[PDB]
RNA sequence: UCGGCAAAAUGACCCCGUAACUUCGGGAGAAGGGGUGCUCUCCUAUCUUUUGAUUAGGAAAGCGGCACAUACCAGGGGGUA
RNA sequence: GUAAGGCGUGGGAAUCUGCCGAACAGUUCGGGCUAAAUCCCGAAGAAAGCUAGAAAGCGCUGUUUGAUGAGCCUGCGUAGUAUUAGGUAGUUGGUUAGGUAAAGGCUGACCAAGCCGAUGAUGCUUAGCUGGUCUUUUCGGACGAUCAGCCACACCGGGACUGAGACACGGCCCGGACUCCCACGGGGGGCAGCAGUGGGGAAUCUUGGACAAUGGGCGCAAGCCUGAUCCAGCAAUAUUGCGUGAGUGAAGAAGGGCAAUUCCGCUCGUAAAGCUCUUUCGUCGAGUGCGCGAUCAUGACAUGACUCGAGGAAGAAGCCCCGGCUAACUCCGUGCCAGCAGCCGCGGUAAAACGGGGGGGGCAAGUGUUCUUCGGAAUGACUAGGCGUAAAGGGCACGUAGGCGGUUCAUCGGGUUGAAAGUGAAAGUCGUCAAAAAGUGGCGGAAUGCUUUCGAAACCACUGAACUUGAGUGAGACAGAGGAGAGUGGAAUUUCGUGUGGAGGGGUGAAAUCUACGGAUCUACGAAGGAACGCCAAAAGCGAAGGCAGCUCUCUGGGUCUCUACCGACGCUGGUGUGCGAAAGCAUGGGGAGCGAACGGGAUUAGAUACCCUGGUAGUCCAUGCCGUAAACGAUGAGUGUUCGCCCUUGGUCUAUUCUGAUCUGGGGCUCAGCUAACGCGUUAAACACUCCGCCUGGGGAGUACGGUCGCAAGACCAAAA
RNA sequence: GACGCAUACCACGGUGGGGUCUUCGACUGGGGUGAAGUCGUAACAAGGUAGCCGUAGGGGAACCUGUGGCUGGAUUAUCC
């Protein structure tokens, strides 16, 4: 545009949906399983991936997926949901954080064992 | 007069560029005939002579193929005699050649004279 | 009670305020509110045929009562098929 | 809470100001509160006395002042939203009274009809503002938490009193909700002070010590208060900090992993252990303390620090990653499962990608993951982008505001510019030094700004006199399907009539419906009617665009050329607005040949709501209104200036030297450059530059929803989000 | 100084409209996605009847048809 066209009227800025509205702007928020179930992948993927339908604090009601290899939870559950999206699976957008409230650590898990709540072995 | 002087900087940028020995320019004004004679001083044209400029002005300006681009500043720029320099910096493309000529109260000079006299005012143009 | 049938209620003038919708004419007095008697004193006018005091309207200060359209007369209103 | 009664910055006049500094004058006499007074009242002139314990020392009062604060006003700067266009009625102004310390519609009365608003009032939403914090080659964006300045508030509403100062967080009165006592009559309370507790939350600390320092209140002091502060406690929350050793060491030990099972087979690995040295940090034991913070004196911190001693490598290494982006690879298990995933993608029997072993890489008392901000992102482009074919030129104009726009001479000093003065708080950023060793400070610079004074006079603005090159007129020549009105012409189609004539015609890929012996098609002449105007004729012409075609006449708009004519910058663009605007459609009245949505029939086909055939309504035409849209296209906004040529052509003029040149004017073809992602564009640019407007910011959802306006409707315009 | 149950102003409370938002709602629409189902074959080639735009009508459904416009279609040694 002219120069008195930017005065007149200046530059917006570009337009983006957020990611995790649900969130509300923490980092973490805690919830309760509702429905706890699993699904399908989008092709060309193929499994039975763990979700886990999750009602949160402020009343929004969420899929979160189950990270790791088995899980304890039941409905009722109190798990601690953090951000970050499941590619395979179209509206589950978030996680479920092992290793805090009702959702165990993986013992047996040696690698990368922090993001699956897992201790250290203690070395005998 | 900001417009004849635009295009009066063009016509001389155009021809140059096609290869030509002289330029008529028509309208004139005083500070066309001040910018002339500093791009005549630096040597970016040969000579410049002003016909009738009382009545209805035409300048021949001869040219020798050693200027670039020749602009003039369509919009009012005040500049302070302490602000010359970087103003220079950042309006020169290659930030070392050419020259910002200022309309000052001691008269049009290119921004290095402008400098030296310690006097501000309105940016005219610049060539290089 | 078949059904507010009958009754009760509203009711006048002045001022404020008036919705949905509409064929832009309406709806509309929509709805909802306030004031109203008398005495004194000013102001205006009554196009005063007894013009230096009489009527009408308005301000302002008072007076009495439960009550000032005091009797008589005199719309109930709204929403929706 | 507050979108301007606030804040930032600079000013002003119509005010007050306890304590503090400095002058001058006074400090007299009665009465009242059970008793008195520096308490209250009265008289003069305003007051108030205490102390020979504080006797010329305090205190008070009045008048002049300095200083500091406070009140009031004001210029400029300071959100989003038009899918919010009108708002105001003490409202805007005047007069006169009142009120205030003080200007003032601050408000009573009277008078006028003003005031604010498309330069966005009012409505709605959000928000304390600043210094600043984070990020960033400058700009910007996000934030306004700590700390400091200003403002607002103190359970929620409303008030005033006292006072120099409050409409007052831990004061008073009233109303409200909640709550605690109550002997039941009634009372009491307000952590958004410091600690602390429930609750909410992913999440945020001790119911600590001392007034030693600094600051503050009271007191003549001595002192007394001070959850201001100072200092301890909790928390890897942050910080370019320090440490977890320094050497040596081959039985290359054991053990682990891999291996034609290569070179001690390769590697963990000189790694460990062992041996020698040093003990920072932390640990333990002591000792001086006018070491230091503090001095005349006073030390919470301080169970610290400092100094000395004991001891023994002793007490101190993880987290993520290793398919590519991206530094780092092998074995086993699994077998599109289990799982991984920031992106691209991995896994279906030899997976470097999943999970474990072994090895390795990056960071390191951290390291990953999530959230949030900026950067990369020139991905809203001022710096620094675009719109022919990718998102994006408004269908086309006219014009309001606004923006932008020739020459000379003179004047002026508002902008501009030079210097001086004032201001720009401190902290922070930058420079530098010293200090310190994860810590501090001084001096500068910066703070791009505003006010005042005095210079300059080129530019912008303003004033005056002039100019003619841009715009506009006139005179004289023209061209044109420009527009509107009124007349008129012929060909052809259809229908009808009359002669002659007799068998089909029409139609298809092939057929049939249809039509024809009531005589068609065909042939001659005639009549009626409507619509469109062959040839000319087209890369021609005209119009802003949409558009405009037979001919004559009337009325009329624009354009071109020439001039030793006028006039004198009157110009360009154009938000909001206004007008014009194919076709289809709508309303009323006409008209209706041909054509033809719908529809009937005949066919094709698996079906055929089609394509083909045959009938054919609305419509297509006229008059008057509405609608307001098109692939309304050059998919190219309007304008101005400049840029090598060649060939044509429209309409003029001039020169001609018998056939052409020149110069304007539009319309085409080709091309040097230059430009372009490429195709291509190219003096009628998509080139070299500029002014102004419109529009774009990944795809889909979607030109959809909602709302407003407009329309008789059909719908149109503005136009989202999940 | 009272003081008057004297006027004014005024909070709470009552009441009637506006402006601007919002909870819930029988039912009825639209959009997105998907393995595979049913019906057809509309577009891309002249896509088998060139395609598309505005508008109008018609149809299970893509779509078809008129009308004006566009080329963002293929094919095809100008002739008084
Ligand atoms: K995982
Ligand atoms: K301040
Ligand atoms: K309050
Ligand atoms: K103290
Ligand atoms: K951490
Ligand atoms: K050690
Ligand atoms: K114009
Ligand atoms: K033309
Ligand atoms: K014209
Ligand atoms: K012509
Ligand atoms: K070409
Ligand atoms: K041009
Ligand atoms: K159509
Ligand atoms: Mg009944
Ligand atoms: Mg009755
Ligand atoms: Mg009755
Ligand atoms: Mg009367
Ligand atoms: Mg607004
Ligand atoms: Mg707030
Ligand atoms: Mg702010
Ligand atoms: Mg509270
Ligand atoms: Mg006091
Ligand atoms: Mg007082
Ligand atoms: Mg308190
Ligand atoms: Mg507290
Ligand atoms: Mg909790
Ligand atoms: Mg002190
Ligand atoms: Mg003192
Ligand atoms: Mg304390
Ligand atoms: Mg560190
Ligand atoms: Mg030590
Ligand atoms: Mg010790
Ligand atoms: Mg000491
Ligand atoms: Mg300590
Ligand atoms: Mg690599
Ligand atoms: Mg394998
Ligand atoms: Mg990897
Ligand atoms: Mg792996
Ligand atoms: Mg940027
Ligand atoms: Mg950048
Ligand atoms: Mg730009
Ligand atoms: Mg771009
Ligand atoms: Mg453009
Ligand atoms: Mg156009
Ligand atoms: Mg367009
Ligand atoms: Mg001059
Ligand atoms: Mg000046
Ligand atoms: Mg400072
Ligand atoms: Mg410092
Ligand atoms: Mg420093
Ligand atoms: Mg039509
Ligand atoms: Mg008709
Ligand atoms: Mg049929
Ligand atoms: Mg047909
Ligand atoms: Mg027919
Ligand atoms: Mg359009
Ligand atoms: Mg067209
Ligand atoms: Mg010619
Ligand atoms: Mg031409
Ligand atoms: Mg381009
Ligand atoms: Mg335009
Ligand atoms: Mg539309
Ligand atoms: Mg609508
Ligand atoms: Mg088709
Ligand atoms: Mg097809
Ligand atoms: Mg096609």
């Amino acid at each position: 545009p002219t120069f008195n066209q930017l005065i007149r009227h200046g530059r917006e800025e570009k337009r983006r949906t957020d990611r995790t509205r649900a969130l509300d702007k923490c980092p973490q928020k805690l919830g309760a399983c509702l429905r706890v179930s699993t699904r399908t992948p989008k092709k060309p993927n193929s499994a039975l991936r763990k979700i886990a339908k999750v009602r949160l604090s402020n009343r929004h009601d969420i899929f979160a997926y189950i990270p790791g290899e088995g899980h304890n939870l039941q409905e009722h559950s109190q798990v601690l949901i953090r951000g970050g999206r499941v590619k395979d699976l179209p509206g589950v957008k978030f996680h479920c954080i092992r290793g805090v409230k009702d959702l165990m650590g993986i013992p047996g898990r040696r690698r990368g064992r922090s993001k699956y709540g897992a201790e250290k072995p203690k070395s005998i | 007069g900001r417009r004849i002087l635009n295009d009066a900087l063009r016509t001389i940028v155009n021809a140059e560029r096609r290869g030509k020995a002289s330029v008529e320019l028509k309208p004139i004004s005083t500070v066309m005939s001040s910018f002339l004679r500093i791009m005549k001083e630096k040597g970016y044209i040969k000579n410049f002579q002003v016909h009738d400029p009382h009545r209805v002005g035409r300048i021949t300006v001869d040219l020798q193929g050693r200027v670039n681009d020749c602009k003039a500043l369509t919009y009012r720029q005040d500049v302070k005699a302490k602000e010359i320099e970087e103003y220079t910096e950042r309006t020169l493309p290659t930030r070392q050649w050419g020259y910002v000529v200022v309309t000052t109260p001691d008269g049009i000079l290119d921004h290095e004279e402008a400098i030296k006299r310690n006097v501000g005012g309105q940016v005219l143009g610049f060539f290089y």
